[PDB]
């Protein structure tokens, strides 16, 4: 009952330095926010063929109009989403109406809080990027371990999130339609993953005026043909 | 290297020595064997005379679990009895729950699952006791199962727990116990605690004997001190 | 609960600090340059802004200011993850006060309550301290206009002029030269803290972006709260350049 | 440090149990005496500077009418028992009606005793030993009895008693003065003759003060005139 | 302190978990379970080390209830711990939800239990991993696979216990030749693929195999008879 | 990697004659050497309560040869080769250890440190073993270099004193050393008797 | 940096060797090599018991010619070579398993110290190795000096005995040495041997990344 | 080393030392003998001052009509186990309304000892006892350890140096049955005397002993009864 | 009892000889220590080691004829001889006593044993001194003769003839908080074994 963080030397909070050191080392992740929508493309790579790409989804909606995406260990990610989801129920019980993506993300952050104090628990290991649709204006989010959620329009999480950040740095500005948001999200995850890309490689889902939607494997083939 | 500490911080090779620390107190209990057969299941146990300052009958090392479930317990006794109250609370839920007697897998199940839950936590500990479960009945017959410190239930034709056990089961596998009577096997049964035993560090003991089976009606119960002595006998025909 | 990985940190030191409370206020000590001035005609409250990135959306509002209430505000200097706790109790504090006397807090009360919550922390539970030193504005029935100062450790303490963050005592150091007590008004103290920032500040072209202004002050028995756009910090850019250079 | 309050030595000894009673030496020199005429009482003021008042100094409480006590050790744990103990006193009259046998006043204070643990416990329990030695002196059915006890918790019925720092050679002083029917003036002589030489101070009439029960009075203070004439006898 | 209890290493991994992965080898047991057309079928091995051991007794496949397999690759004690757990969820999810749960569902609230011992440093986690089967009436047989992180997915054909990649490595033959799949030939790479990597070629009595089919939806045990018609003629062709 | 079965095979003959050698050793060698230097130092070539047979009265030109201590170096000679004989027995025993200490891991490392203190005695024996030879060397040497420097400055008279004191001292010793020896006999072999048990099987039986 | 791809070429061909190099000496040199060293410490040049007939005894008065002792510089051949061989495939074994070396963790690196006090045994061994190529060589120089000092003086006759000391001592290190070196080709394949596994696999490589 | 810290701990031989240093504990307390006939059962308590001036500690607490015990040990953990043995009695005859069984008792205190064991941060009860009492089936010696051990007994002898009188106790333990109730007292008093030092031997100020018997319920004698058990028997 | 082969008859051989190390050691550590360290009193009651001043010795040097040593010195060392000579025999014995006496030790840290340890690490102490003063005896004389050797060397050098008186000085002086020492070896390795010789092992089977 006595807790595992603690102040350093320096002020510094160890145990949340290796929560962000997780995070950094997990599975490649890119978003961009333009126009009138936003485009999330993830990876989901499977170490052999027996593994059914249908059972497991990396890609989950939180509603209607919101969706999120991951980058870090599996397990802390399945109690955010329980919870993350029991708090847009508890939401739609008080107010009865979708959830704003500033308030849905403030409140799962501040779980993530409640671990770096309460004792005999380690701090989640996993970095959310939260998207979300309300009131015709497009919402594209980043909370990390620590608990701090910031504002993004275009970003990178994952293995080699560096580049992916000076990539779309370079190349993505603004007046760009959803349909250039989907090329040019290809286009920064190509540099960060390595080989063959298919329809099962990578899992792409986005959010607009008719809500959080997730890309079938036919639809993504057709943008494996570099048009669009 | 502070690995084996606590029984829920797992080695280097992924093993938990708390648990096997447990296991090498049993080692150091007195040896209590029982085999089953068609007519029942025959029981024994080594029970070691500490003085002569002790009354007759002290230090009963039979454990009556419940009225069909016989126990002998090799291990520390402060955990024996612990256990041994916790196992008749179980049996009497049951009875007070499902209304009969619990079948002896069942019971060796849920003791060996509260057996296995203090493994787990490091805020308390293991249990330093192993022990074998007898029963019979005319639905099931002779059953023998023995849980051991890590909570884990196995079937036998027969058993040995304590300081020599390999050296019995070895024994007991030379001739075929299955088509035996009780009133024959507990022959055998006196024949092994006689070859166990010699003098070297232990100086003398006691016989303990039970029976359940077709002789005692599927009851547990108490081997008699007349046929004691004459099961004594039949051994002490032979000794070589 | 096994003894070995538990710190103590209830332990004193053999000159009587604590340590959890002392590495509280190094981690403060990194945050950026927060500062506020208590004027006659109202109270101003301004930072700057350390992170810098063209990827940066900050289309809602300030980034280490927040709102306590009609009557208050603050400013945040610290981790922000234990900003947003204070922030949530200092309003559920401020709340909980308008249940029982339903009447605007006065700026006493809310500081010294939430302090004894902090002070509880580094007395039991085993819980690390905070690592947030807050700034306080608004405006009340008794006192009228004022500013307060908090500490990790749960001490306060009233102040006309101060500066938490980096190069506070470089703004405190200044504070005591220009600033004049009972003289200086709310129009003056807005170009005084432009002054001070942008002397203080090492990090050159200083942006309507780069630093944030806000501004409490009570008109016509209203509470007026209000953080100047983007254009109106760019003209007071223009005004400061001239009295810097010319 | 490495280890609970709670942890045995390796000759089977609690350390907080032993460390309690080395704590004692550092407490004020009290010198009880059991005759047949009473139990006297002897205690210093030790005052290290005029600007205190004597008055504030009570080391020397009274538990029931014919029952006192003496104080040594830790005094912030004394405080604790003595109305704890006043209060199981009268406990014992709201029940059973009757004054509490001294026996009894000593058999109620050690049970709080060894209380003290950590895990199992309730918020009232007490983290660190007692610090503080007792004694319990009083007139009772059986006459005057004198009893003392130790942070371990025993009880013993003493005739003579000595705690606090002076202890060691108060108490092996103890058995040279006190022989057969001596009585309660000569105790008192007996106890300002080895009170005075164990304190490094100077024996004076508001220096220290002096309690008697009796078996026909019941506990009284000498007040400072009394106490005059009580040193004006050496 | 990362090494004993659970928490953050430097470079943000559990040790603690993978010494609980660790604990899955030292079983000493390796099992196998193809996902069929029609049916699906666990293949483990039976081991009785002493002549008095009763065979009865000793079985490691589990029934979570009618329609769904079990079979447990780890720690005994912590393997036969699980499953009574899992029975306790199994219906609890009846007598909450009203219907026999799916394999899917089943194993994440295993894996959500496992989920709780890693976050919290009070508890330790399980050293089994566990294989569920089953047959669910729309997207017809499913075979799952729960380690003791948390993790699960949907799997053709699983692998577990001593041999893994070599497991692995066979079952690679078999789908990317995309061969038919049927009650017999299932059993046929089943026991081809444990038989060449130990090097035994299993004796019926050896072996325990578990079925479900959708004609047969009941989980059950092959009887040593019929485990040897599907041997010997196994070793026909 | 690849394991050599005939490779194996060869050092498994190794183990079994190491453990055949210190079979022989615990039961014959180590008793057997406990009441032969006992007898030897009842034996009044060793022990002597007079030294006035060590005094060397030296005197100080064409000098001549000068031999070496008649008594103290034939008491030598037996007392070198048993400290060659407990050189290799002690090797033995350490080289049947070496191959009795388990594997390289971290756990269960408790109750083994009986095997560990056994080889650090020996390894302290070792020293004083190699040192016991050496005081023998340097006490040719040391006399030597003090009778030549004698002969090179007959005018210092106390050169007499250095021999006649260091024949004392290399006598005196000798019994020394010889009640290091036969003692770290009784030491070894009571510590490994009495954990004979725990030294030949650590683990206990597979 | 930058590298030419035969720079990684001569070091795959160099850990083909390495690897090759070491799997001859575990399975070739170090089981064969015991019964040699066991028969040569056995065999009747090493075996011989009394000291006293191998020393050296040179006169001390055209002075006579003074030899070295042919039993020690002749027995140098059975211990010479393998002191030199022992050395030199002890240096490939500890290349070996300092090339297995993965990138190195500040956690999870158990693996990595199961090869670390590997290579301190057998750099322990190295090291008596080393001590016994002094000796070989120390018994050289100083017996030089300590028998020209013996012929320097004829007034001091024990020197010799001084002499004999050391050929006690050379002849003492020779059993020693082929009982050391022996008992190293013993030690070393029971360490490596049984640790074998744990130093070419040091690593689960089942990182999730 | 580290394995003494707590009782939880196992050490490598699968042993606790908190346990060992708490069956250490009780042999520093005061030396204790009891012994029980086919008819009585007597205990012979050794009483001791802490100083001179002290009055002697009482070592015998009256437990039940035909029940009594002698503790050894920590003094404040008898106290308090002492106040949980007399409320199961207590209990007995507030439930049962018959004197509790002396077997039933004992194992009622095995149960109290085994519950600090088994949880950490909880010490175990470090005061031993020997206990005696009268029942259908005739008097009976129990003795009890830290350890929650607890033995059925024809008669003991605890504290220090305990061997000099169990060894006088295994060579007239054929006579223990059938001596009657003066002569328990003589072999118990001489029982007594070869756990004392070779000074201070017998006085009837330090010495108490209780008797229970067929109808003859727990009685303590001190002194006035003791004095003439003390005439006629030579040491 | 043991699984190899044993030679009972060389087994008594090693009974006996361990009784022998019991009888004689309980015999050196409670009779010959004690005894001795009164008649260390009256050595140093004794003229030859109570002195302060040592002006009589004076450097019987003619800077050339053989200097020879110092008569009072060496006498006071043969007086010294069989005190050092039985000492080291002394923790030579005791040492092996100490590990015969420790039992059977399975695991765990005894509290008796380890004392018994740290008995052996003061009695390093003592053999330290032993070591060094027993070679002192030699040096002494060793000391003085190259001192001698430079007084003839430079006959007309001071420093050389108040080195060698300096050195006499030194040599008694060395002497005698030697036998200082010597008392205080048989003082403390008695009060060790008087103190308590009780914890060893936890007898009473």
């Amino acid at each position: 009952s006595f807790s595992l963080t603690t102040f350093s030397p320096s002020g510094k909070l160890v145990q949340i330095e290796y929560a962000l050191a997780a995070v950094a080392g997990g599975a490649p992740s890119v978003g961009i926010k333009a126009a009138n929508g936003v485009v999330l493309a993830t990876e989901k790579k499977q170490k052999s063929i027996l593994y059914d790409e249908r059972s497991v989804h990396k890609v989950e909606p939180i509603t209607k109009h919101i969706g999120l995406v991951y980058s870090g260990m599996g397990p802390d990610y399945r109690v955010l989403v329980h919870r993350a989801r029991k708090l847009a129920q508890q939401y739609y019980l008080v107010y009865q109406e979708p959830i704003p993506t500033a308030q849905l993300v403030q409140r799962v952050a501040s779980v993530m809080q409640e671990y770096t104090q309460s004792g005999g628990v380690r701090p989640f290991g996993v970095s959310l990027l939260i998207c979300g649709w309300n009131e015709g204006r497009p919402y594209l989010f980043q909370s990390d371990p620590s608990g701090a959620y910031f504002a993004w329009k275009a970003t990178a999480m994952g293995k080699n999130y560096v580049n992916g950040k000076t990539f779309l740095e370079k190349r993505y500005n603004e007046d760009l339609e959803l349909e250039d948001a989907i090329h040019t999200a290809i286009l920064t995850l190509k540099e960060s993953f390595e080989g063959q890309m298919t329809e099962d490689n990578i899992e792409v889902g986005i959010c607009n005026e008719a809500g959080f939607r997730r890309l079938t494997p036919t639809e993504v083939k057709d943008y494996l043909a570099a048009i669009a | 290297t502070g690995y084996d500490l606590s029984a829920s911080t797992f080695s280097p090779d992924g093993r938990v020595f708390q648990v096997e620390y447990a296991m090498k107190a049993v080692e150091n209990s007195s040896t209590a064997i029982g085999i089953r057969c068609k007519d029942g299941v025959v029981f024994g146990v080594e029970k070691l005379v500490l003085s002569k300052l002790y009354e007759e009958g002290s230090n009963k090392r039979l454990f009556n679990v419940d009225r069909h479930v016989g126990m002998a317990v090799a291990g520390l006794l402060a955990d024996a009895r612990s256990l041994a109250d916790i196992a008749r609370e179980e049996a009497s839920n049951f009875r007070s729950n499902f209304g009969y007697n619990i079948p002896l897998k069942h019971l060796a199940d849920r003791v060996a699952m509260y057996v296995h839950a203090y493994t787990l936590y490091s805020a308390v500990r293991p249990f330093g006791c192993s022990f074998m479960l007898g029963s019979y009945s005319v639905n099931d017959g002779a059953q023998l199962y023995m849980i051991d410190p890590s909570g884990v239930s196995y079937g036998y034709w027969g058993c040995a727990i304590g300081k020599a056990r390999q050296a019995a089961k070895t024994e007991i596998e030379k001739l075929q116990m299955k088509e035996m009577t009780c009133r024959d096997v507990v022959k055998e049964v006196a024949k092994i605690i006689y070859i166990v035993h010699d003098e070297v560090k232990d100086k003398a003991f006691e016989l303990e004997l039970s029976w359940v089976g077709e002789i005692t009606n599927g009851r547990h119960e108490i081997v008699p001190k007349d046929v004691r002595e004459e099961a004594e006998k039949y051994a002490k025909e032979s000794l070589k | 609960m096994s003894r070995r990985y538990d710190s103590r940190t209830t332990i004193f030191s053999p000159e009587g600090r604590l340590y959890q409370v002392e590495y509280a206020m190094e981690a403060i000590g990194h945050a950026g340059t927060c500062l506020g001035i208590l004027a006659n005609d109202g109270v101003l409250l301004a930072a700057e802004r350390r992170n810098i990135h063209k990827l940066l959306d900050e289309v809602f509002f300030s980034e280490k200011i927040y709102k306590l209430n009609e009557d208050m505000a603050c400013s945040v200097a610290g981790i922000t993850s234990d900003a947003n706790v204070l922030t949530n109790e200092l309003r559920l504090i401020a709340q909980r006060y308008l249940l029982q006397y339903q009447e605007p807090i006065p700026c006493e009360q809310l500081v010294t309550a939430l302090c004894d919550i902090k002070q509880a922390y580094t007395q039991f539970g085993g819980k690390r301290p905070f690592g947030v030193s807050l700034l306080y504005i608004g405006w009340d029935k008794h006192y009228g206009f004022q500013l307060y100062q908090s500490d990790p450790s749960g001490n306060y303490g009233g102040w006309k002029a101060t500066c938490i963050g980096n190069n506070s005592a470089a703004a405190v150091s200044m504070l005591k030269q220009d600033y004049k007590e009972g003289e200086m008004t709310l129009k003056s103290a807005l170009a005084l803290a432009i002054k001070v920032l942008n002397k203080t500040m090492d990090v050159s072209k200083l942006s309507a972006e780069k630093v944030e202004i806000a501004t409490l002050t009570r008109e016509n028995g209203k509470t007026v709260i209000r953080v100047l756009k983007q254009k109106e910090v760019e003209q007071l850019i223009k005004k400061h350049e001239e009295e810097e250079a010319k | 440090y490495d280890r609970g309050v709670n942890t045995f030595s390796p000759e089977g000894r609690l350390f907080q149990v032993e460390y309690a009673i080395e704590a004692i030496k550092l407490g004020s020199t009290a010198i009880g005496i059991q005759t047949s005429e009473g139990v006297c009482l002897a205690v210093e003021k030790r005052i290290t500077s005029p600007l205190m008042e004597p008055s504030s100094i009570e080391k020397i409480v009274e538990i029931d009418a014919h029952i006192g006590c003496a104080m040594s050790g830790l005094i912030a744990d004394a405080k604790t028992l003595i109305d704890k103990a006043r209060v199981e006193t009268q406990n014992h009259w709201f029940t059973y009606n009757e004054t509490m046998t001294v026996e009894s006043v000593t058999q109620a204070v050690s049970n709080l005793a060894l209380q003290f643990g950590e895990e199992d416990a309730d918020p009232g329990a007490m983290s660190r030993p007692f610090g503080v030695a007792l004694l319990f002196g009083g007139v009772d059915e059986k006459g005057p009895q004198l009893f003392h006890m130790d942070p371990s918790g025993t009880f013993v019925q003493c005739d003579a008693r000595a705690i606090g720092s002076a202890s060691e050679g108060a108490q092996s002083s103890l058995q040279e003065v006190y022989h057969k029917s001596m009585t309660l003036k000569e105790a008192i002589k007996s106890s300002l003759i080895i009170l005075k030489q164990v304190m490094e101070e100077k024996l004076n009439a508001t220096n220290i003060e002096l309690a008697t029960v009796q078996p026909g009075q019941n506990f009284h203070m000498f007040t400072k005139e009394e106490l005059e004439e009580v040193i004006k006898d050496i | 302190f990362d090494r004993h209890i659970t928490i953050f290493s430097p470079e943000g991994r559990l040790y603690q978990v993978e010494y609980a992965f660790k604990a899955i080898n030292q079983g000493g047991l390796t099992s196998v379970a193809v996902r069929g057309k029609d049916c699906a079928v666990i293949v483990t091995q039976k081991k009785v080390p002493d002549k008095l051991l009763d065979s009865s007794t000793v079985t490691h496949l589990f029934k979570i209830t009618e329609n769904i397999g079990c079979v447990m690759t780890g720690m005994t004690a912590d393997s036969r711990s699980q499953v009574q757990r899992a029975r306790y969820e199994a219906a609890n999810w009846k007598y909450k939800y009203g219907y026999e749960i799916p394999v899917d569902m089943l194993c994440k609230r295993i894996a959500d239990i496992s989920q709780v011992y890693t976050q919290n440093a009070e508890m330790r986690p399980l050293g089994c991993c566990m294989i569920l089967i089953g047959i669910d009436e729309e997207q017809g047989p499913q075979v799952y696979k729960c380690d003791p992180a948390g993790y699960y997915c949907g799997f053709k054909a699983t692998a577990a216990g001593v041999k893994q990649t070599e497991s692995t490595s066979f079952l690679e033959k078999k789908v990317k030749k995309k061969f038919d799949w049927t009650f017999e030939q299932t059993v046929e790479t089943a026991i081809t693929c444990l038989s060449t990597v130990l090097s035994i070629d299993f004796k019926p009595s050896e072996i325990e195999v578990g079925v479900v089919t959708v004609e047969n939806p009941k989980f059950r045990i092959l009887t040593e008879a019929e485990i040897d018609a599907h041997l010997v003629a196994l070793a026909e062709r | 990697l690849r394991v050599q079965p005939e490779a194996q095979a060869k050092v498994d003959v190794f183990r079994e004659d190491l453990c055949t050698k210190t079979e022989n050793l615990l039961g014959s060698y180590f008793p057997k050497k406990i009441s032969e230097l006992d007898a030897f130092l009842k034996e009044p070539a060793l022990n002597e309560a007079n030294l006035s047979n060590l005094k060397a009265p030296l005197d100080i030109p064409p000098c001549g040869p000068v031999n070496c201590n008649e008594k103290i170096v034939v008491l030598l000679q037996r007392l070198k080769p048993e400290i060659k004989d407990v050189i290799e027995q002690l090797n033995l025993v350490t080289t049947w250890l070496q191959l009795q200490i388990p594997r390289i891991e971290d756990g269960n490392n408790f109750g083994v440190a009986v095997q560990e203190k056994v080889f650090e005695l020996m390894t302290s024996l070792h020293t004083k073993l190699e040192g016991f030879h050496t005081q023998i060397s340097k006490y040719f040497s040391e006399r030597g270099d003090a009778v030549t420097k004698a002969a090179k400055q007959p005018h210092v008279g106390d050169y007499r004193q250095l021999v006649h004191e260091l024949d004392e001292a290399e006598y005196r010793d000798i019994r020394l050393m010889v009640m290091e020896i036969r003692n770290a006999y009784a030491v070894l072999y009571d510590i490994i008797l009495k954990n004979f048990e725990k030294l030949k099987k650590p683990r206990g039986e597979t | 940096v930058r590298l030419s791809g035969e720079a990684r070429k001569q070091v795959e061909v160099f850990r083909q060797n390495l690897f090759q190099e070491a799997e001859e000496f575990l399975y070739r040199f170090l089981p064969q090599k015991i019964i040699y060293l066991n028969q040569l410490l056995q065999e009747d040049s090493l075996n011989v018991a009394d000291l006293t007939s191998l020393r050296a005894p040179l006169d001390i008065p055209k002075c006579g010619f003074l030899p070295g002792n042919e039993k020690v510089l002749s027995l140098l051949a059975l211990v010479k070579p393998e002191v030199w061989t022992l050395k030199e495939k002890c240096i490939l074994v500890i290349t070996w398993i300092q090339h297995l070396i993965p990138k190195i963790e500040d956690g999870n690196d158990f693996g990595v110290a199961i090869q670390e006090k590997v290579l301190e045994r057998v750099n322990a061994v190295k090291t008596k190795v080393e001590a016994f190529q002094t000796t070989i060589s120390k018994y050289f120089s100083e017996r030089g000096d300590a028998v020209a000092k013996a012929s320097k003086e004829t007034h001091v006759m024990d020197y010799r005995a001084l002499v004999h000391e050391r050929d006690e001592a050379a002849y003492g290190e020779l059993r020693a040495m082929v009982l050391d070196l022996r008992a190293f080709y013993a030690e070393l394949y029971h360490i490596i041997s049984s640790n074998l596994e744990k130093i070419v696999n040091p690593k689960g490589e089942e990182k999730p990344s | 080393n580290q394995y003494d810290n707590d009782v939880t701990v196992w050490s490598p031989q699968g042993r606790i030392h908190q346990i060992e240093y708490a069956m250490e504990a009780v042999k520093q307390g005061s030396a204790t003998v009891g012994l029980k006939s086919k008819t009585h059962a007597v205990l012979v308590a050794l009483k001791r001052a802490q100083s001179e001036l002290a009055a002697h500690q009482k070592k015998i607490l009256h437990v039940d009509n035909h029940i009594g015990i002698s503790i050894a040990g920590l003094t404040a953990d008898a106290r308090l186990l002492c106040n949980f043995m007399r409320q199961e009695c207590l209990d007995s005859r507030f439930v049962f309304d018959r004197p509790l069984p002396v077997s039933r008792l004992v194992s009622l205190i095995g149960s109290k000892t085994q519950i600090p064991t088994q949880r950490y941060g909880r010490r175990p009860y470090g005061v031993g006892l020997l206990i005696a009492g009268y029942d259908d089936m005739g008097p009976h010696i129990f003795q009890t350890c830290p350890s929650a051990n607890y033995f059925d007994c024809r008669a003991m002898s605890i504290g220090a140096r305990s061997q000099s009188a169990r060894t006088y106790l295994e060579r007239h333990m054929s006579e223990f049955m059938e001596c009657n109730l003066n002569e328990l007292v003589k072999h118990g008093l001489r029982a007594l005397r070869e756990t004392l030092p070779a000074e201070q031997d017998l006085t009837t100020k330090n010495v108490s002993i209780g008797i229970v018997g067929k109808d003859l319920e727990f009685t303590i004698y001190d002194d006035d009864d003791v004095s003439p058990f003390l005439e006629g028997l030579e040491e």
